[PDB]
RNA sequence: CGAAUGCUGACAUAAGUAACGAUAAAGCGGGUGAAAAGCCCGCUCGCCGGAAGACCAAGGGUUCCUGUCCAACGUUAAUCG
RNA sequence: AAUGAUGGCCAGGCUGUCUCCACCCGAGACUCAGUGAAAUUGAACUCGCUGUGAAGAUGCAGUGUACCCGCGGCAAGACGG
RNA sequence: ACCGCCCAAGAGUUCAUAUCGACGGCGGUGUUUGGCACCUCGAUGUCGGCUCAUCACAUCCUGGGGCUGAAGUAGGUCCCAAGGGUAUGGCUGUUCGCCAUUUAAAGUGGUACGCGAGCUGGGUUUAGAACGUCGUGAGACAGUUCGGUCCCUAUCUGCCGUGGGCGCUGGAGAACUGAGGGGGGCUGCUCCUAGUACGAGAGGACCGGAGUGGACGCAUCACUGGUGUUCGGGUUGUCAUGCCAAUGGCACUGCCCGGUAGCUAAAUGCGGAAGAGAUAAGUGCUGAAAGCAUCUAAGCACGAAACUUGCCCCGAGAUGAGUUCUCCCUGACCCUUUAAGGGUCCUGAAGGAACGUUGAAGACGACGACGUUGAUAGGCCGGGUGUGUAAGGACGACCUUCGG
């Protein structure tokens, strides 16, 4: 294990936010339009959290107009540039697998504004 | 450039400057030793005979002892031939660097695979499935027919048989390069080489050209 | 990732709802084909004065599968449900109009580029 | 296929396996020895050692947790009031093997098992 | 699902050619009394590592 | 008397293999013993509870109790029944 | 009309029925101990390939190949039972 | 029977073999419909589906190559060439078949019309009952519809993996050769050189530079998930546990919200090759024989995924026991059917072995690490997976004059 410790131990991002599993997320992530650079928002909901370091995971669970394209991100990938919060949730558990099909006028939590 | 191989030390995905992903085998590799003569002159083939690692002092046998007392040598992990190359050529006893993959663009991997005992036929090869219902009569996996009738009457040899498969040697040559570091002695490459993690496996710059 | 007879909704403004995955395009044996894959299917339903009846059949241009989409990192923006955008025989692009909801970048070549002129999203 | 994994099958149900290594849990406490099989033992040590590591720590959860498996209040008083000293400061090594036959009556391998201390 | 002709009295022997027995020969002998003992368990005596432990 | 898928008696053979009669579960101190997993006492477990509890009828024929024995029987051992 | 553990077809809901399978928990299969079976059985030191023949060869002619003996699996053949 | 071919009416606008052919002619194979009854009636289980295959080549695409009434294109025909590849649905038991739509393309045939000690049974040859028809009936129909029992614990051959034994002329520990064997030989597509060639024009290049398939085989958690009854929290009642606080159980883990590390694919790398030889088809060089001449008879160039190398891997029990490196070590007696001889007094070296603590090695074996010194495994100090806000103390206020 001592091998890649110094190996990736240089590769983990450097100043991620603040969230839950059911925390606002949204992972600026650099795509692909036209010939030029710039950031497009993907702002969502932890549902599912990975303490793995590098290779884990913050969730975001967007409302696509009625159909999201659903994202699982690296946090630790520079793929991911950057996070900015937007509001925290307030949950219980680990995994808000039931963020998805709660929906509309019931969608909401409220904030855990603590 | 003989290839140089490690312990697979295990293995990571090998992050870059611009959304670059890199997954790597983790192997360790010592300063290498080529250990005797090998060509004409003594067997009249060229070969170059290596030992890499280290062996603790009780456990050097006199012969050994004497194979390295007679070599003169620390104890290493293992006696290796490389088959000279008109251009590789070597005698006993000398300490290795790792300089011999200056650019490579490719190597192998050839060694013990992940233990596995009697695999499962579905796995070895990608046989297909009966279906689960329907009056299926206990045959959810069986490989089913196997050869023929009162014609040859005989089982084919090389037939693809069911049964213990990997945990052991396999050449993995032509690899793409991704990184390394002499300093540390690691081997990080995009695709990982096969194997138990922690393995060695025969990394060689590229025989396919 | 649309197989025979994939439960598929519309993206456009054609009215047909409906669409069903029967053959793919490309090659033979094209198991799992969807983002940008193109494949035979047919239509089941139709708005009632729309420029499909019940019974055309055509193939597809596709925006959704419930398999979402990989991107640089590994990651992956991942779709809800099956919902799509057909195509002309011989004009190519969706046999409609007005085209709604997401479809995917990697249908981004110029070729269905007449869609990316005016969507809503991607 | 094994890699990385802990624990026993031992012919033996989980609610049992959790349960059938109970009694003991306060038990050999009581009197300190036995005969047992040693991979049992062997288990029993991974059934009692880590079970031991839980003799260093008296506060209110552990009573119910002591009491918790092996279903008892009362070894657990016990610990709570006179073991606590003996092993004031040994990195573990509480328990001793010691091999002694094969049981008669099936030919297992016996193995005493005794508290590193023992005295009862 | 049978074998179809009897076989030889010869062939018995070879097949029970492996089954034969291993006899140990490898006795530890002891510090304290010297009574034999295996090499790593409690003497009968309940003596092992030349302590008296236990005591019966 | 070699042969009749003859008959009666004895011994092979596959094999030291399958199988060991419900997936409700056990654990430790103490007693005896030539010799405890299975017996006795003790302390813990768990399962049944319109029954796996208590009592009639028919049928059954000493199996009830006390002492005493370990040849065979008990799908293993047996101080036990 | 009502009815049907009745015959045939088409909608809704549903989901590992399937493209295409992955992991996990239980009872066997494997090693040690004890006890301990059946169908079957001219005799056997019991290889492949062409050809010939009461006309589809382990056992014939010519011809290639192969150190002695186990253990876990598989089921083409022995016109297998 | 099929295919093959021999003749030359004739056709074909020309031209009997561009591509067809009268009437007649001579073959080949043994697959369709047939004949014969030599073996099986003290048992050789029928149609079709499913999984897994394999070779022949009278060549489907690809490859080559020639010719062509073959401009590019797209054909027609003849010779070579067998490395690789070779659709998804609806309709009916169906094979057959038909049809919908794709693709380079959906080749033809043998193997007991492959394969039931590997699966099924819908069809076809049992007992029930029906209609039409046929006979006085009993019942029949080779006419049609509904229902309906399938056994094997693997001795030998064989085949896939995995060990013990013995030899290799002293013993022991290393590195070996490479005789010989086995897996791979896809390409589609699209972009540039080239709307250029052709071709009026269209449309459409030759040989070459760029990008993508899809299938397929090797590799790994290293994304992305999944999972995970030992990692958590919330819950229905209750067994009950000196009663408010806590149990454990039980309820499919009681139901439900999650999930390590590993293991894994829908996730991510990888490869088809480059190279040489020989050619082949067939064509190309010179060559007289037959003053010419010619691919032929003597002396000269090319030619496919087809064969010897190039690639991987296996591999000296290759009994032809191949090759080099080590080092262990060189005891007193006799005796005869006196020598490669049997037996009596010292010596056990390399090493090995055994029992012990063990692992990505595993059915066992076998292998690996390691044997107190033992980092071998756990145990004690630093890590932080995943769950997801325990339980308990206290606190005051919360409720009345303040809290407005």
């Amino acid at each position: 294990s001592n091998i890649i410790k110094q190996l990736e131990q240089e590769q983990m991002k450097q100043d991620v936010p603040s969230f839950r599993p059911g925390d606002t997320v949204e992972v600026k992530v650099w795509v692909v339009e036209g010939s030029k650079k710039r950031l497009q928002a993907f702002e969502g909901v932890v549902i599912a959290i990975r303490n793995r370091g590098l290779h884990s995971a913050f969730t975001v669970r967007k409302i696509s107009n009625g159909e999201g394209v659903e994202r699982v991100f690296q946090t630790h990938s520079p793929v991911v540039d950057s996070i900015s919060v937007k509001r925290r949730g307030a949950v219980r558990k680990a995994k808000l697998y039931y963020l998805r099909e709660r929906t509309g006028k019931a969608a909401r939590i409220k904030e855990r504004l603590n | 450039m003989i290839g140089l191989v490690g312990k697979k030390v295990g293995m990571t995905r090998i992050f870059t400057e611009d959304g670059v992903s890199i997954p790597v085998t983790v192997i360790e590799v010592e300063a290498n030793r080529v250990t005797q003569v090998k060509d004409l002159a003594n067997d009249g083939y060229r070969a170059i005979q290596v030992t890499t690692g280290a062996k603790k002092a009780n456990r050097v046998t006199k012969p050994e002892a004497g194979h390295f007392a007679k070599a003169g040598v620390e104890a290493g992990r293992g006696l290796w031939e490389f088959r000279l190359a008109e251009g590789e050529e070597f005698t006993v006893g000398q300490s290795i660097s790792v300089e011999l993959f200056a650019d490579v663009k490719k190597v192998d991997v050839t060694g013990t695979s992940k233990g596995k005992g009697f695999a499962g036929t579905v796995k070895r090869w990608n046989f297909r499935t009966q279906d689960a219902t329907h009056g299926n009569s206990l045959s959810h996996r069986v490989p089913g027919s196997i050869g023929q009738n009162q014609t040859p009457g005989k089982v084919f040899k090389g037939k693809k048989m069911a049964g213990q498969m990997g945990n052991e040697r396999v050449t993995v040559q032509s690899l793409d390069v991704v990184r390394v570091d002499a300093e540390r002695n690691l081997l990080l490459v995009k695709g990982a080489v096969p194997g138990a993690t922690g393995s060695d496996l025969i990394v060689k710059p590229a025989v396919k050209a | 990732m649309i197989q025979e007879q994939t439960m598929l909704n519309v993206a456009d403004n054609s009215g047909a709802r409906r669409v069903m995955c029967i053959k793919v395009l490309g090659g033979s044996h094209r198991r799992y084909a969807g983002v940008g894959d193109i494949i035979k299917i047919t239509i089941k339903e139709a708005i009632p004065r729309g420029k499909v009846k019940k019974g055309d059949v055509l193939k597809a241009v596709v925006v959704r599968t419930k398999k979402g989409v990989r991107r640089p990192d590994g990651s992956v923006i991942r779709f809800d449900g099956n919902a799509c955008v057909l195509l002309n025989n011989n004009s190519e692009q969706p046999i409609g109009t007005r085209i709604f909801g997401p479809v995917t970048r990697e249908l981004r070549s110029e070729k269905f580029m007449k869609i990316i002129s005016l969507a809503p999203e991607v | 296929m094994r890699h990385r994994k802990s624990g026993r099958q031992l012919n033996r149900n989980s609610s049992h396996r959790q349960a059938m290594f109970r009694n003991m849990a306060g038990s050999l406490v009581r009197h300190e020895i036995i005969k047992t099989t040693l991979p049992k033992a062997k288990e029993l040590r991974r059934v009692v050692e880590p079970l031991i590591t839980l003799a260093k720590t008296d506060s209110v959860a552990n009573r119910r947790l002591a009491f918790a498996r092996t279903r008892d209040n009362e070894i657990v008083a016990k610990l709570f009031n006179e073991l606590g000293p003996r092993f004031a400061s040994r990195a573990g090594g509480y328990t001793r093997i010691l091999k002694c036959g094969f049981r008669a009556g099936d030919n297992a391998p016996m193995a005493y098992i005794e508290l590193v201390d023992r005295s009862e | 699902a049978v074998q179809q002709n009897k076989p030889t009295r010869s062939k018995r022997g070879m097949r029970r050619s492996h089954d034969a027995l291993t006899a140990v020969t490898s006795l530890s002998v002891d510090k304290t009394s010297g009574e034999k003992h295996l090499r790593h368990h409690i003497t009968a005596d309940g003596y092992y590592r030349g302590r008296k432990v236990i005591a019966k």
